[PDB]
This record gives C-alpha cells, sequence and structure tokens, in this order.
C-alpha cells in the first residue's frame, strides 16, 4: 500500500453537531468497528504519516467525554490519521491543572507508540467541519480557531486554548508546557509565549474551516480562575526553561484501555 | 451579560485616553480582565472582583462579604454586576486616578502589542 493522499477524499465538509440525543459508547463502538483497543486507529487503506496521540486533559467530564468520542472517531478516521486517544485524568481534589495533564499525556503516549504528532483538545469541543485536520504542520497549529462561545471569531490574535496540535519536534522545542499553572487560565498564553520565543508562528485554518462547537456547561468546582495567571504570563521567557518537560514528575495511579480509548488516572501533586 | 468588544467600545467611550489609557487598550484589557462579562464575580482569597472591570471588595466597593471596606468608589458591589456602566466606569476612573493601569495585571502581559485588532469599527 501507498501513502495516503494529501487530502482524505472521505472528508465531507461541515458537519450538524448536536448534544441532544444521548450517547451510548456501546453503539459508539459498534459504528466504530476499525478502532482497536485503547482507541487505536491505523488506515488499512494508505500509509499515513500522521501518527497522532491526541491529548484530553480532564477530571469529572465523563457526559463531554461521551459526545467527543461519538463525533471525533469518525472524524478522524475520516482525515485518515494513525491516531490514539489519550484522557489524562487528574485523580484527588486540588486545583486543576490542564497544562501539566497536558505534559503527562505527551510523556504517556510515547510509551505506546512513536507518535509524532501531538494533539491537545478540551473535552467539550467539537470541529463541526472535517477539513480542519486534527495533525501537525510545519508551525504549531491552532485549531478551535471559531468557537460558536466566541461567537465564531477567534477572541485574539494571541489565543492558543481549546484544541491544537504541535508536532513532537516543536513540543520538545519549548520544553513542553508549564507545570505551574493551577486553576483556570494563562497557560495557553505562556504555551503561545513559548512558542514564540522560539521562533515559531501559529498555522489556523481559516474561520470557515475552524468551526467549532462548545459543550455549555456549568463551571467546575477547583477550577477557579488562578490569582496569578497574568503575573506568571508575564515571565514564560525566564520560567520555560526550568518549567516544563523536564521538570515534570507525576505518579500514575491507573492505566485504562478502553475500546475507545485510554485513560490515564495521575496524582500530579499540588500548589506549592 | 456578555458584551461584544464593540458594545464594550461604545459603552465605555468616556474613558478613552482617561489617564493616557486607550479604548483599544481597555478593550483588550477588559477581554483578558472578564471576557466582557457584566457579572462576572471572582475570588483571590479573603476578597473579590466585580463586573466588567473585576472591581475588588477589597479597597474598592462595599460588599455585604466584607462591609468594613474602604469602599472608594462609594458604592454597592452589586451596582457593578448589572448592564448599566456608567457607575463602573465612574469607579473605574477612580482606581485609575489613585493606583493607575496597574490595577488590571492582564494589561501589561496582554495589552502591550497587537492592540490594532482591539479597533472597534462600527459606527
Ligand atoms: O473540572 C474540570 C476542569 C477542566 N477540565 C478539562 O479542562 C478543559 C478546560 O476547562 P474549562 O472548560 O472549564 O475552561 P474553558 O472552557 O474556559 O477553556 C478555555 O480556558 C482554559 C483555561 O485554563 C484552556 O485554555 C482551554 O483550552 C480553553 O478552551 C475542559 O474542557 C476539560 O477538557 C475537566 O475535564 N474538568
Ligand atoms: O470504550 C469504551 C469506554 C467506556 N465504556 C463504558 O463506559 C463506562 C465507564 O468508563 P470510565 O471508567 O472511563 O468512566 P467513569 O467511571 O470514570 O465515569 C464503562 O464501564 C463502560 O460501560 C464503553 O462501553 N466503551
Ligand atoms: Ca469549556
Ligand atoms: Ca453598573
Amino acid at each position: 500500500l501507498t501513502a495516503c493522499p494529501e487530502e482524505s477524499p472521505l472528508l465531507v465538509g461541515p458537519m450538524l453537531i448536536e448534544f441532544n440525543i444521548p450517547v451510548d459508547l456501546k453503539l459508539v463502538e459498534q459504528q466504530n468497528p476499525k478502532v482497536k483497543l485503547g482507541g487505536r486507529y491505523t488506515p488499512m487503506d494508505c500509509i499515513s504519516p500522521h501518527k497522532v496521540a491526541i491529548i484530553i486533559p480532564f477530571r469529572n467530564r465523563q457526559e463531554h467525554l461521551k459526545y467527543w468520542l461519538y463525533y471525533l472517531h469518525p472524524i478522524l478516521q475520516r482525515q485518515q490519521l494513525d491516531y490514539g486517544i489519550y484522557v489524562i485524568n487528574q485523580a484527588g481534589e486540588s486545583m486543576f491543572n490542564r497544562a501539566k495533564l497536558l505534559n503527562v499525556g505527551f510523556k504517556e503516549a510515547l510509551k505506546d507508540y512513536d507518535y509524532n504528532c501531538f494533539v491537545f483538545s478540551d473535552v467539550d469541543l467539537i470541529p463541526m467541519n472535517d477539513h480542519n485536520t486534527y495533525r501537525c504542520f510545519s508551525q504549531p497549529r491552532h485549531i478551535s480557531v471559531a468557537m460558536d462561545k466566541f461567537g465564531f471569531s477567534l477572541p485574539y490574535v494571541q489565543y492558543f486554548g481549546g484544541v491544537s496540535a504541535l508536532s513532537k519536534q516543536q513540543f520538545l522545542s519549548i520544553n513542553g508546557f508549564p507545570n505551574n499553572y493551577w486553576g483556570w487560565g494563562g497557560e495557553d498564553d505562556d504555551i503561545y509565549n513559548r512558542l514564540a520565543f522560539r521562533g515559531m508562528s501559529v498555522s489556523r485554518p481559516n474561520a470557515v474551516i475552524g468551526k467549532t462547537r462548545h459543550i455549555r456547561h456549568s463551571r467546575d468546582k477547583k477550577n477557579e480562575p488562578n490569582p496569578q495567571r497574568f503575573d506568571r504570563i508575564a515571565h514564560t521567557k525566564e520560567t520555560m526553561l526550568s518549567d516544563g518537560l523536564n521538570s515534570l514528575t507525576y505518579m500514575v495511579l491507573e492505566v485504562q484501555r478502553y475500546p475507545l480509548y485510554t485513560k490515564i488516572t495521575v496524582d500530579i501533586g499540588t500548589p506549592s | 451579560t456578555e458584551l461584544t468588544k464593540c458594545k464594550v467600545s461604545h459603552a465605555i467611550k468616556d474613558i478613552d485616553g482617561y489617564q493616557g489609557i486607550s479604548l483599544l487598550e481597555w478593550a483588550c484589557v477588559l477581554f483578558h480582565t472578564s471576557g466582557y462579562d457584566t457579572q462576572a464575580v471572582v475570588n483571590d482569597n479573603g476578597s473579590t472582583e466585580y463586573g466588567l472591570f473585576q472591581i475588588s471588595d477589597r479597597f474598592w466597593c462595599k460588599s455585604s462579604e466584607f462591609p468594613e471596606s474602604e469602599n472608594i468608589c462609594g458604592i454597592s458591589c452589586d451596582k457593578l454586576l448589572d448592564d448599566e456602566l456608567d457607575d463602573d466606569i465612574a469607579c473605574a476612573k477612580k482606581i485609575l486616578a489613585i493606583k493607575g493601569i496597574d490595577y488590571w495585571k492582564a494589561y501589561k502581559p496582554m495589552c502591550s502589542e497587537k492592540l490594532e485588532q482591539w479597533r472597534c469599527e462600527k459606527p
């Protein structure tokens, strides 16, 4: 067999994304016979150069995950990606640390496979157009560019939240993501800063191809806006050398291989 | 209510240039400060910040949680949680005159460059 085409012939373009009918992961499995244990899929038709680990920070969002899986699995297969789904579950009830969980995902996914691309995605964002490929590009890729919760318009040009993708090399280049952002906000801006300090720009699909649906939800406990976020964002230049992949520590409490994904529950410590 | 950048820019026009801060800078600061939500309520701890401008009950408005507050703006913090921004603006001006733009921590890190994207072109 030969390399997959630059653009997938299976793409359908815009899709109707709704969270009305409840999801049955069992039906989802039935509807996705080709996904292997642990949420792994590899094209049988052609050879994909995109070995993608899709990393989702998570804690008490099982209902959102169901919808995420229901929509994304069909989409990713249509995008002809050799992918694996990873849900990094934060054990305990300390402040949520999104970026640190994303770093855990990076290291843990690499134990399973020779991934060269990492997509980091909120558990509640679903792309509305399959032309918005969940893979890596020559420059860090911001994927959820047009979120319905922001009026289908990017909130600010330096915005890197929601869904993004970094090749393995781009990720290594910035010493991964920060581990010191506890609570909501700012970590995505620190990551943006890191990428910019290493001379990279942000690649993005246009706002039509990048339309994204958000699952409206009440705010979670233990993820209140971080009071130190603005002061931290202003010092990324210096803290990125000492806070990242190179200073990451955590304990794995459990690894679950389900047919639609791998869920790693980890103890990532507390604000220090 | 979650306002839009232009709704905000139109609402706070009177603050343009005050203490040297432009509308573009304010549009930027307010997005990062409260996401343009007039009902935003957030803590650091022991104190709470209200509305579009995230005016704190520590020294600026009086809240039931801290009635002893200096209440420099001379106002109930609940008046900072509605869609009438005139009193929020007068309070913000006091903060600007007394403490300065540094009260808003997002300014420096988020609003020192690429200010043009914050422009409102709607008459
Ligand atoms: O209790 C929690 C808290 C967070 N999350 C995960 O963290 C993501 C983001 O948290 P929220 O949904 O509460 O925050 P926002 O919707 O306001 O998300 C935005 O702000 C975050 C700021 O910290 C990130 O930058 C994120 O990528 C961006 O889309 C969630 O989607 C989810 O994947 C959980 O699973 N459980
Ligand atoms: O690929 C999958 C993943 C999950 N499940 C179902 O989802 C349940 C819960 O999974 P998990 O432990 O991740 O959810 P949590 O208990 O943490 O809500 C399982 O027991 C199954 O009934 C399934 O059928 N297929
Ligand atoms: Ca969300
Ligand atoms: Ca008011």
